[PDB]
């Protein structure tokens, strides 16, 4: 079975291992025990090369694991700049909200990725968005005292 | 209570220790060969705190450098006071942590961490009378944080009843965006709970927003930061290495200023702040207790101040230091807590420190710091929830478990925090 | 003659010792290598000055005292100091670890490694004595060894001496140059411990005597010194009845009967006057009635608190220099019909005098001008309770959330020991409310 492979692949960016298994019909949106797709894991990696030959072979910008996660919300958790601009190109929900009431802004606030978190506000992201404690963004933002990013998010 | 034995582990560790000695050493007048140059005698009575006198009446300081990298080695010989150091207490391995906390405390750090303790024997039986230990280290990479919490727990099995106290450099996206930081910092924190007397909370949150909006370095550098580091780390240990009115050790300091023994990580200040290359009483001691001026990214005045030492260096009217001390209490009486009386001590010492006339310190128990341990929880808790890069950590032996533990250690010191904020003497 | 051994433990004992020894020196004509030209009595004696000096074959007089500390720094000034060939080398002692201002370091574990050599200096001492009649102890209320160091040793001198008399001077803490923030544990610990184990304890308030130097002395800022300096005068004058000739306090038993009505209840308020300021050294002299008057003003105390609101049990008024006796007595006569003195309706409402007709000494380096007359007052008052209820409070605050009590729990200490040591000054407390 391909896809644990193409799982794997994708995780390890391993480019070259990735067009083959497309190419012998390897599921593009596989799924790992947890709902995690070929794009998740390459997104939460790194592997830009790998994030944009998945979306030009199928898969779904948008795909959620048990948790919610989509793969916009773990490169903007962990700040994969222009990962976060190829995934918004091609269709990403700005404002997906995951099991803990996250969106992909309050991800990059609490990480103090701010320029991904201008990236998100340029593209609609929401403000007003609580999690599940009622905090957006901008409480995060002055609870912790994070100046820079409560002047980003007050633009 | 004489001898403090310095250990100093992984890149920020030895890094911010080699700038201490460099200080501590021109205010003692130690140059760097070992030889003593200066012109006051209240700059070598209490030297053997810090210093091993050897042969030839050379001075040489009292510390162990730690790495798992050899490339930290060549960087401090290089440096001004790089021969300094006793040769053989160099114990650098190979391979560096790769910002690794399980590497630095399980498997890399293992192997090295028995080198390591045979060369603090070898210091600690040179000693009349051993204080303690003091690290310096960062909690955000993998050896300082992980080999360092590795061998404060070594050493307090070995030695049970020195003070251990630790300057820790807690990790800030500001600085160093590697996600892991704060993985790496929340294991950390769970051993310092447990395992240390002392710890002086040294924040790159803080450091960085002071040189940036303080200071207005558009671009700060780890030098820009390490000598605000440097500058805290001297005022903080002023009273162990000159002699005063007071006849401070380590153990004093625990004693009166670690009420809970969970709760011993301290917030410190420093005024004036100063760049690089670049005032009265009243203002040193406003400007002390401003939280512009904190070391620790966290505002006294969202807490409440459970013990505080003050320390004045420079020529000064001790009095005029007693009545702003004062009046500073009683205006902000608010913010210490009524079930501590008198929990605010004042020392003075004629000699301030290079570039400066007269200086002030500040070492705060407050439960504001609660405010830090929340943002590394938070950041923990948004990584951990996703299980990122949990496989580096397992796959070098660590249990998810292990994970879930240190996260409910640190939100239970903030509850603790909380607790103490919000008690009234009624 | 009966021999008197001083004790000093602890920096706060140590400094206010060398004040007080200085001090005895120049009144009895002592240098400070022990000879002494006036004495024609060479290689011993039995003169009055005997129960503070031994005296060696050549000429030298030598302290009858120990210096205990479990630190070296302040005792190695003493070692090294004007002193240095005064006293027994032997005599001071100092272990390399102190009590961290922690109590149970210097009563159970510290304090335990020296104790035993402690003791076998002072007995080496005591056997150089033909009657010994007890120990004079000087320590803080608030350091580790003062408290702790001094509790343990009070304990061991009773079951060693069980028929000899044990005084204190104990320093009581004060904010103004107080060291620690647990300085009220250690008071209160130390004084549960050592309540029946002291015969009588002259409390001096660190905050009484700042004061006194700040407005009699004109000194800003106090230092050790200073305080030490006037503490010394004070000491010297509730000490010199057992130094010198005289009807009054003749022996430490003495002190008992005419101070101390009931065992528990043997703290003394002192009161000395007067305190002027040696850059005035062409003052108008103050005559009997004068001095007398001051002793009951209350900032003339040594320790804070009103005894208007309380009750006396006891006073003594023990004059020096040019002191004509119909003169104290017409001074007494006049503050019997003071209607804020009020005794107790059970003890004999005289006052018990005496008078040592040698002018007080000041030490070269003081503050104090030479006056012709001075007086110091011993009394019993049950307004000193105010004293205790400072302490207990700020005791109570802090033991309420049980800050700091690790570190002593940690150091050898039954958590229960607190609660303990605290209702015992409860029950001291209704002890002076009850005679009030
Ligand atoms: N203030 C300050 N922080 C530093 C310095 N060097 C590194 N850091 C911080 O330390 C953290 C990374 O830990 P390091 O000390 O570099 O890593 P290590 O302890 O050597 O262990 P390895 O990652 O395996 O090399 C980050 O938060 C950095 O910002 C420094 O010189 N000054
Ligand atoms: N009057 C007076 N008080 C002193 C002196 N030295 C210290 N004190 C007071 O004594 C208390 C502190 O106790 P210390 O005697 O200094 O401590 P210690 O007995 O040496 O015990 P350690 O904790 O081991 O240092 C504080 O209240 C000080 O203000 C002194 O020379 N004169
Ligand atoms: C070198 C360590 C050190 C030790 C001290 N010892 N005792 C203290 C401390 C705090 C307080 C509240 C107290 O009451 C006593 C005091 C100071 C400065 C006053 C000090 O310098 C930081
Ligand atoms: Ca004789
Ligand atoms: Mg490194
Ligand atoms: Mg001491």
């Amino acid at each position: 079975d391909l896809g644990k492979k193409l799982l794997e692949a994708a995780r390890a960016g391993q480019d070259d291992e990735v067009r083959i298994l497309m190419a012998n019909g390897a599921d593009v949106n596989a799924t790992d025990a947890s709902g995690l797709t070929p794009l998740h894991l390459a997104a939460t990696y790194g592997h830009l090369e790998i994030v944009e030959v998945l979306l030009k072979h199928g898969a779904d910008v948008n795909a959620i694991d048990i948790m919610g996660s989509t793969p916009l919300h773990l490169a903007a958790l962990i700040g994969h700049l222009e990962i976060v601009e190829v995934l918004l190109k091609h269709g990403a929900d700005v404002n997906a909200v995951d099991t803990w009431g996250d969106t992909p802004l309050h991800l990059a606030a609490i990480m103090g990725h701010l320029e991904i978190v201008e990236v998100l506000l340029k593209h609609g992201a929401d403000v007003n968005a609580q999690d599940k404690f009622g905090k957006t963004a901008f409480d995060i933002s002055i609870d912790n005292g994070n100046e820079d990013l409560a002047e980003i998010l007050q633009k | 209570m004489r001898e403090i034995v310095h250990i100093q582990a992984g890149q920020c560790g030895n890094q911010i220790g080699a700038k201490f000695w460099e200080v501590i050493s021109d205010e003692h007048g130690i140059d760097p060969t070992g030889s003593y140059h200066g012109d006051s005698d209240l700059q070598l009575e209490r030297i053997n705190v810090y210093y091993n006198e050897a042969t030839g009446n050379k001075y040489v300081p009292r510390a162990i450098l730690v790495d798992l990298e050899p490339g930290t080695m060549d960087s401090v010989r290089s440096g001004p006071f790089g021969q300094i150091f006793r040769p053989d207490n160099f114990v650098f391995g190979q391979s560096g942590a790769g910002n690794n906390w399980a590497k630095g405390h399980y498997t890399e750090g293992a192997e090295l961490v028995d080198s390591v303790l045979d060369v603090v024997r070898k210091e600690s039986e040179s000693c009349d009378c051993l204080q303690g230990f003091q690290l310096t280290h960062s909690l955000g990479g993998g050896t300082g944080s992980g080999m360092g919490t590795l061998l404060i727990s070594k050493i307090r099995e070995e030695y049970p009843d020195r003070i251990m106290n630790t300057f820790s450099v807690m990790p800030s996206p500001k600085v160093s965006d590697t996600v892991v930081e704060p993985y790496n910092a929340t294991l950390s924190v769970h051993q310092l709970v447990e395992n240390t007397d002392e710890t002086y909370c040294i924040d790159n949150e803080a450091l960085y927003d002071i040189c940036f909006r303080t200071l207005k370095l558009t671009t700060p550098t780890y030098g820009d930061l390490n000598h605000l580091v440097s500058a805290t780390m001297s005022g903080v240990t002023t009273c162990l290495r000159f002699p005063g009115q007071l006849n401070a050790d380590l153990r004093k300091l625990a004693v009166n200023m670690v009420p809970f023994p969970r709760l011993h990580f301290f917030m410190p200040g420093f005024a004036p702040l100063t760049s690089r290359g670049s005032l009265t009483v009243p203002e040193l001691t406003q400007q002390m207790f401003d939280s512009k001026n904190m070391m620790a990214a966290c505002d006294p005045r969202h807490g409440r101040y459970l013990t505080v030492a003050a320390i004045f260096r420079g020529r000064m009217s001790m009095k005029e230091v007693d009545e702003q001390m004062l009046n500073v209490q009683n205006k902000n009486s608010s913010y210490f807590v009524e079930w501590i009386p008198n929990n605010v001590k004042t020392a003075v010492c004629d000699i301030p420190p290079r570039g400066l006339k007269m200086s002030a310190t500040f070492i705060g128990n407050s439960t504001a710091i609660q405010e830090l341990f929340k943002r590394i929880s938070e950041q923990f808790t948004a990584m951990f929830r996703r299980k990122a890069f949990l496989h580096w950590y397992t796959g070098e032996g660590m249990d998810e478990m292990e994970f879930t533990e240190a996260e409910s250690n640190m939100n239970d010191l903030v509850s603790e925090y909380q607790q103490y904020q919000d008690a009234t003497a009624d | 003659m009966r021999e008197c051994i001083s004790i000093h433990v602890g920096q706060a004992g140590v400094q206010i010792g060398n004040a007080c020894w200085e001090l005895y020196c120049l009144e009895h004509g002592i240098q400070p290598d022990g000879q002494m030209p006036s004495d024609k009595t060479i290689g011993g004696g039995d003169d009055s000055f005997n129960t503070f000096f031994s005296e060696t074959g050549a000429g030298k007089h030598v302290p009858r005292a120990v210096f205990v500390d479990l630190e070296p720094t302040v005792i190695d000034e003493v070692r090294t100091g004007t002193y240095r060939q005064l006293f027994h080398p032997e005599q001071l002692i100092t272990g390399k670890e102190d009590a961290a201002n922690n109590y149970a370091r210097g009563h159970y574990t510290i304090g335990k490694e020296i104790i035993d050599l402690v003791l076998d200096r002072i007995r080496k001492l005591a056997d150089q004595c033909t009657g010994l009649q007890g120990f004079l102890v000087f320590h803080s209320f608030g350091g580790g060894t003062g408290s702790g160091f001094t509790s343990l040793l009070m304990e061991r001198l009773s079951v060693d001496y069980g028929k000899k008399s044990k005084l204190e001077f104990s320093i009581y803490p004060a904010p103004q140059v107080s060291t620690a923030v647990v300085e009220p544990y250690n008071s209160i610990l130390t004084t549960h411990t050592t309540l029946e184990h002291s015969d009588c304890a002259f409390m001096v308030d660190n905050e009484a005597i700042y004061d006194i130097c700040r407005r009699n002395l004109d000194i800003e800022r106090p230092t050790y010194t200073n305080l030490n300096r006037l503490i010394s005068q004070i000491v010297s004058s509730i000490t010199a009845s057992l130094r010198f000739d005289g009807a009054l306090n003749v022996d430490l038993t003495e002190f008992q009967t005419n101070l101390v009505p009931y065992p528990r209840i043997h703290f003394p308020l002192a009161t000395y006057a007067p305190v002027i300021s040696a850059e005035k050294a062409y003052h108008e002299q103050l005559s009997v009635a004068e001095i007398t008057n001051a002793c009951f003003e209350p900032a003339n105390q040594m320790v804070k608190c009103d005894p208007r609101h309380g009750k006396y049990m006891a006073c003594c008024l023990l004059y020096r220099g040019d002191v004509v006796p119909k003169d104290v007595n017409a001074a007494i006569a006049t503050i019997k019909t003071k209607r804020s003195i009020q005794f107790v309706d059970w003890c004999p409402t005289g006052f018990k005098v005496g008078i040592n007709y040698q002018p007080p000494t000041v030490v070269p380096g003081g503050d104090l001008a030479k006056v012709q007359r001075a007086v110091c007052m011993l009394s019993n008052t049950t307004a000193i309770a105010e004293a205790w209820a400072r302490l207990d409070h700020k005791f109570d605050l802090m033991y309420a959330k049980r800050a700091f009590v690790h570190w002593y729990v940690g150091e050898g200490m039954e958590e229960g020991e607190f609660s303990e040591a605290r209702e015992d000054m409860a029950a001291l407390e209704k002890d002076y409310e009850e005679v009030g």
